[PDB]
């Protein structure tokens, strides 16, 4: 909402400077978005009248004018194409200071003496109209300072209103606030009823009184629409960002911006048998004044005649029914439209007007009549004509009524954290035009005025009090709490814990978009229908991710392309699995690595990262809550991963996730030339662990034996290590695979597994006989299960 | 053709924390989550902070060389973390909500007792504190700590620094796990806190005792040997 | 992590919810009527007529109010989505929302909480300003400003708050006669930008190592 | 009853490396946490701190527990060799605690973080090199700790 401060101050003057007013406005809930001067600075410019012009005898592009300042006649040489006798113009006398340090001096232009200058709006920084001289009204006061006359000592304040303050969408609304804020008298425009000059009316039917409980109509005969909109109105509308279009639209707009009542004028000749305020028929067609052809719905209120729809009630008028050049007679409309009945209707047709906005936000249900009289007077003043009587059609049953609210002083004190005096409460509420009647000790019955659509509860009253008292003047307290000692279980690996572990393990944390390109989704998840957005921002952001991998891989190659060799990233977040019916939204921890195993350094080996580097990272995470043993890495397969280098991770047979090298075919497709290692874990299966269960420490020595085992190259190492543990007896304290050999010293389809076996008895020393015995049973077990051999 | 198996991962893996450290962290968390500040103090203390300020008279048996480690006549190794709560009471005015974990020393050593150990002490000093407030605090702490809705028993006991005082038991037919009580008027008075305006409660617990109950540790001496075969069990 | 710590240390529980939400939890339960412009496809990402990507973490606070009776002290950090995207705004971002519902909660309690949180967060005894605003879910409501002591390279809007609306409680079976409450909301990226001197919001989702490496 | 409290949101500064943070870092870096007695043997004290008079107890429990430590090193080294003698090859330990520096008049009681390592650089494994730990392995551990609060540049190893 934009407005001229001068015009506001003409209703309620706060007696504080501009800067003070703009400051307070935001502090009371009317946030100022802009405050700008209406024009540039200048002095010595008065209203001048051209008495005569003559052709300059030595320059055809110039004229020799005689101009009066109401006190004296001066000869001014002018080159503007519009300079003519009778014209009221800004006369800059010798001595006048114009913008950008332009001092008017005496001149002898082509042998002719000039005692001043005549100005354009541009020259004075009024408008950008340098086409010619700023032509002032025929009735301008000759001699008066142009800044005084044109009210140039002014600012335009723009307020970013909240949807609850529809009442502030006018000068009437904003001035009421100022009067409340500053406890200063409110002087609203006195609107005298315009007397009917004739008896011509048109009947009005309220076929939908629930959507329009009040409608006012007036016949205005023999209007001259060739006449111009006066300057004061153009300036007032302009200072509210309303561009002048035509005298009749300008008045209905002016009344709306002045009082808050949207109004509409029809060409009386286009009304067949009076007005019918009714719902549209399903598929009823109406061409708007902007040319848009709307196909209406039965839920939409229209202003119609007895033949057809004329306008979409409270939003926009039709082309046919509206004023044209041929218009000689008018039918003025000022109505109240229910906010509920109008909510979202303009939007549903892709429309938004100053009228639709005000009606949706709420228009004072009692205002139509004051608005009608005001617009009648303005129409007669601007375009003439003869008014008939006002036709008021009202439905008492459907008028908006808010029950009085009981306000309790204790509830104010409680909420504000301090008591307010009864006089202060009453003063404040009464300034907002609320009806405050005492209802015993520290209680009142308060009534809501017709312009306020946000006040229905006791808390809304307290809000008004806090607002006008000053939010920053209110006390500060910290809320009381009966708090008891508490904690989460000890044996759990939380995500903040795991993140820091990955940081320590040399990872950088990435955050990627949850919605990806459907084509990228398809690469990592072939054959799965992603959960696709109906209104995506772009088409490459349409698919909800089922893996953090596409996003991580993408961030990894973003870096690779940015002169990065070693990229170690991790992300945590939700995955979206299935369609809405059965959708699983699970938190995942995923990681992606590439480049050298170690950073570049004098002390570091130049080996590249591999599967077993990523494996250690997964192992470290999986061991974070002392439950590493609960997990198993089994040879698995995943479409995004290399089938020869993929591990399916499980816990009690349940799937935890996957670890592997990104599939070489996927890499090709993404133009990735470096090997990349991925892992993804379902956090729900990682968080639980086990509390330490102490096992007694032996006072006796441990005994170690080393075994070199020849096995088929394809038999898994963990299958052997598991068989060994099962055959080692009760005293085995440690089993270590310290080497793997797949060289020339043995068969090309076999491998040697060098293992270290440690045993410790809790109550004595172990003898060589029993240990050699246990060792042989391990071997025998491996001979029968894997056809193993000692090296 | 470039296939591989599911052998162990390469490099270094995580170590771990000491079971006492785990236990202190856990005790602190139960209170820090509800407004308690962690307070620390020196281990080499004076007679005033360690005894006098805590209503322990000069002739009291706790002061003797049979129980307290001394450097000279007035300087000692602190027998409790209570002096930290004293230094806090002297430094500031109520409200006070603190937990004081730390190393404490006692001359009585052999099996069931070590010359050095850890304990966490608590203190809350405000305008309207009661014994009901103390019971609530302790019962909820133990439940939180042992992750069970266990039965908590309060038995009348004695301490020079508190009145009334209690020994706190939990099931498993009961086990004593901590002590508490309402701060003694003389303790507050000595530290410039008006006992007419302010009431308070304090509590004390041994970290090793709690760790032993939690982890099933039988011998208290395992805590100071630092055998990797012991330590490794708390990874 | 930092925002959560300011509250978790004083009894606030961390609450999490789904990112794919329903109209009830995301709008209806928060006093946002069916005809409200926030619901439109110009601002909200939809899957179908009733299923969407959450516009805020407020639904998490709703799910909490339905599940339990007061006292409630929660902080709700999480990924949120908005259809309005260009510079200054991203289609995905993070925000932390707070809720406290107890027997005698006031606007003075809210002011105290917010002012101390900002001071704690920005590690300065900065000036905090409360300006009246509007939200369908709160009444009274405020936009919270802090000085330019953390630069624009003389006030900055950093967060919003308000007293929970009676209808919001009522809808989630909390008696507004017995219980009062306050809620607050803040954008994580806006706060991070103020804290670390980050000028362009787009650096947050590119994951350039030259950006990321600066926060080690 | 549960005591009522007017509690306000609060936090410690962001850019600080607290001891619980550093402990976990050392854990991730392959260290085991030890807790050693604050009072050591005067002879051990003399080995690590030549020429300094320890703050000696008047009534020590034993004579080999008479000196207040001025370093966590004698205790850590002792726990390390305790293990070495108990069939352990790779011993990686850290401790945090007070040091006692000076006599009563002027005594400084400062919190320290100390670490001690020996054996192979890496644990025994098929994929791991059999090189023994050296200075630069311990250096990386100190570097990682010193960089924990984004201030590594503030430190110099001379
Ligand atoms: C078993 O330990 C306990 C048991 C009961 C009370 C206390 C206690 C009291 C105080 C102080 F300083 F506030 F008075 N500190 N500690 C300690
Ligand atoms: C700036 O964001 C904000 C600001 C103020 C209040 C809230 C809010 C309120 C609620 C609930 F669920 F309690 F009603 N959730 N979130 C959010």
């Amino acid at each position: 909402m934009k407005f001229s401060e001068k015009w506001l101050r003409s209703w309620a003057n706060p007696q504080v400077s501009h800067d003070e007013l703009v400051a307070r406005l935001s502090m009371v809930g009317l946030e100022v978005d802009a405050d700008l001067p209406v024009a540039g600075a200048f002095s010595g410019v008065v209203v001048g009248e051209v008495l005569s012009t003559e052709q300059h005898p030595d320059a055809d592009k110039l004229r020799v004018c005689q101009v009066s300042n109401g006190s004296e006649t001066f000869q001014v040489v002018c080159g503007a194409p519009n300079v003519r006798a009778g014209l009221k113009i800004p006369f800059a006398m010798i001595g006048a200071e114009l913008p950008d340090d332009f001092k008017i001096k005496k001149a002898k232009l082509r042998g002719v003496e000039s005692f001043g200058m005549l100005c354009s709006a541009k020259e004075l920084q009024i408008s950008e109209e340098n086409a010619g001289l700023l032509e002032l009204p025929a009735d301008a006061p000759v001699g008066q300072d142009v800044r005084t006359y044109l009210e140039l000592a002014d600012y335009t304040i723009e307020v970013g209103l909240t949807p609850n303050r529809g009442d502030c969408l006018s000068l009437a609304g904003l001035a009421r606030e100022v009067s409340a804020i500053y406890d200063v008298p409110l002087a609203p425009v006195a609107v005298d009823a315009v007397a009917a000059q004739h008896d011509e009316t048109r009947p009005v039917e309220l076929a939908a009184p629930a959507a329009c409980p009040r409608y006012l109509g007036r016949v205005i005969r023999n209007v001259d629409l060739s006449r111009p909109t006066p300057l004061w109105m153009v300036e007032r509308l302009r200072r509210s960002d309303i561009r002048s279009i035509d005298p009749v639209v300008d008045v209905t707009n002016y009344v709306m911006i002045e009082l808050g009542q949207p109004m509409h004028a029809f060409d009386l000749a286009e009304i067949n048998g009076g007005v019918r305020v009714r719902m549209a028929e399903d598929g009823e067609k109406l061409v708007l004044l902007d040319g848009q052809e709307i196909t209406l719905r039965a839920d939409t209120l229209v202003i119609a005649d007895h033949q057809r729809a004329l306008a979409i009630a409270g939003v926009m008028g039709g082309e046919h029914s509206g004023v044209s050049d041929s218009t000689r007679d008018l039918f003025l409309e000022a109505a109240f439209f229910d906010t509920i009945a109008l909510a979202g209707k303009a939007r549903s047709y892709g429309l938004h007007t100053d009228s639709s906005h005000r009606f949706e936000r709420g228009v004072d249900s009692q205002l139509a009549r004051k608005a009608m009289e005001r617009a009648t007077r303005l129409i007669l003043d601007i375009v003439g004509g003869e008014p008939g009587p006002i036709v008021e059609q009202v439905s008492e049953a459907h008028l908006p009524k808010v029950a009085p609210i009981t306000l309790r002083a204790e509830r104010v004190t409680q909420m504000l954290g301090m008591p307010l005096d009864a006089a202060e409460i009453v003063r404040l509420l009464q300034a907002l035009e609320l009806t405050v009647v005492a209802d015993g000790e520290g209680q009142w019955s308060v009534g809501v005025p017709s312009h306020r659509f946000d006040i229905s509860l006791e808390v809304d009253l307290i809000e008004e009090l806090a607002r006008l008292y000053g939010y920053n003047r209110l006390p500060v307290r910290y809320p009381q709490a009966r708090l008891a000692p508490n904690n989460k279980p000890e044996a759990r690996a939380a995500l903040p814990l795991l993140r820091r572990l990955l940081v320590a393990r040399g990872y950088q944390e990435a955050i990627t978009f949850s919605f990806i390109d459907p084509a990228l989704f398809e690469l990592f998840d072939p054959g799965t229908q992603p959960l696709t957005l109906a209104n995506p921002i772009s088409a490459d952001m349409a698919a909800m991710r089922s893996s953090l991998w596409p996003g991580l891989v993408k961030a990894l190659q973003h870096n690779l392309n940015r002169q990065q060799s070693r990229v170690r990233l991790f992300e945590s977040g939700l995955r979206f699995v299935g369609q809405l019916e059965g959708l699983k939204q699970e938190a995942m921890l995923a990681g992606a690595i590439c480049g050298k195993r170690l950073p570049e350094g004098w002390a570091n080996g130049r080996d590249g990262v591999d599967f077993f580097d990523a494996k250690a990272d997964v192992e470290a995470v999986l061991a974070s809550a002392g439950a590493l043993g609960d997990f198993s890495f089994v040879p698995g397969e995943h479409p995004a991963l290399h089938p020869g280098q993929t591990a399916r991770i499980e816990r009690e047979g349940r799937l935890v996730g996957y670890l592997g090298a990104l599939h070489p075919e996927l890499a090709k497709k993404l133009d990735l030339e470096q090997p990349v290692f991925l892992f993804e874990l379902l956090l729900a299966e990682v968080v639980d662990g086990h509390l330490p269960k102490f096992r007694e420490l032996s006072r006796f020595p441990e005994v170690r034996r080393d075994l070199a085992l020849l096995v088929d190259q394809d038999v898994p190492a963990q299958d052997i290590l598991t068989q060994i543990r099962a055959a080692a007896g009760e005293w085995l304290t440690d089993l270590r695979l310290f080497d793997v050999y797949h060289g020339k010293g043995i068969d090309p389809h076999r491998k040697s597994l060098a293992v270290g076996l440690t045993w410790q008895h809790p109550s004595r020393t172990l003898n060589d006989d029993e240990v050699n015995s246990t060792t042989q049973n391990i071997v025998t077990s491996l001979e029968e299960r894997f056809n193993a051999t000692l090296r | 053709e470039r296939i591989d198996v599911t052998l162990p991962g390469r490099g270094q893996l995580s170590g771990g924390l000491h079971p006492v450290t785990r236990t202190l962290e856990r005790i602190e968390q139960c209170f820090s989550r509800i407004g308690y500040e962690v307070a620390e103090g020196p281990e080499v203390e004076d007679d005033y902070h360690n005894f006098e300020a805590l209503n322990i008279p000069g002739h009291h048996p706790a002061r003797a060389m049979h129980d307290t480690f001394y450097f000279n006549a007035n300087m000692l190794l602190r027998t409790h973390t209570s002096p930290v709560q004293v230094r806090t009471m002297e430094s500031q005015q109520p409200p006070i909500r603190i937990v004081c974990p730390g190393r404490v020393y006692r001359c009585d050593s052999d099996l069931t007792h070590s010359p050095m150990f850890h304990q966490v002490e608590g203190l809350l000093v405000d305008e309207g504190v009661s014994f009901a407030d103390l019971k609530g605090t302790i019962e909820e702490f133990l439940r939180a700590f042992f992750e069970k809705q266990l039965e908590v028993r309060f038995r009348p006991s004695f301490f020079p620094f508190t009145e009334p005082s209690a020994e706190v038991d939990i099931q498993c037919g009961w086990l004593e796990v901590m002590g508490c009580g309402m701060v003694h008027p003389n303790v507050l008075r000595m530290s410039n806190i008006d006992p007419e305006k302010f009431q308070g409660f304090a509590f004390g617990m041994g970290a090793e005792r709690l760790a032993m109950l939690r982890y099933g540790v039988n011998d208290l001496r395992l805590f100071f040997d630092n055998d990797l075969r012991f330590l490794g069990q708390f990874r | 992590e930092r925002i959560e710590q300011c509250f978790s240390r004083i009894g606030y529980e961390v609450a999490e919810g789904p990112e794919v939400e329903d109209d009830y939890h995301n709008f209806e339960a928060l006093n946002i009527p069916g005809h409200h412009p926030a619901r439109a496809m110009h601002d909200t990402f939809y899957f179908n007529a009733n299923m969407l990507l959450r516009t805020h973490t407020s639904p998490v606070q709703v799910r909490t109010m339905e599940s339990q009776q007061p006292p409630i002290r929660i902080v709700c950090p999480g990924r949120v989505y908005r259809c309005d995207s260009d510079l200054t705004h991203s289609p995905m971002f993070h925000q932390v929302e707070g809720l406290l519902v107890d027997e005698g909660v006031s606007f003075a309690d809210l002011k105290g909480t917010i002012e101390e949180f900002l001071r704690a967060f920005f590690e300065k005894q900065l000036e905090v300003r409360f300006r009246p605003s509007f939200f369908p879910f709160t009444e009274p409501s405020a936009e919270v400003d802090i000085q330019c002591v953390i630069c624009s390279g003389g006030w900055l809007e950093v967060m919003g708050c308000g007293m929970v609306h009676p209808n919001v409680l009522r809808m989630s079976n909390i008696d507004p006669e017995k219980f009062q409450g306050f809620a607050f909301g803040m954008g994580a990226e806006r706060l991070a930008m103020l804290r670390y001197g980050v000028n362009d919001l787009r650096l947050f989702f590119d994951n350039d190592l030259r950006f990321l490496g600066q926060f080690r």
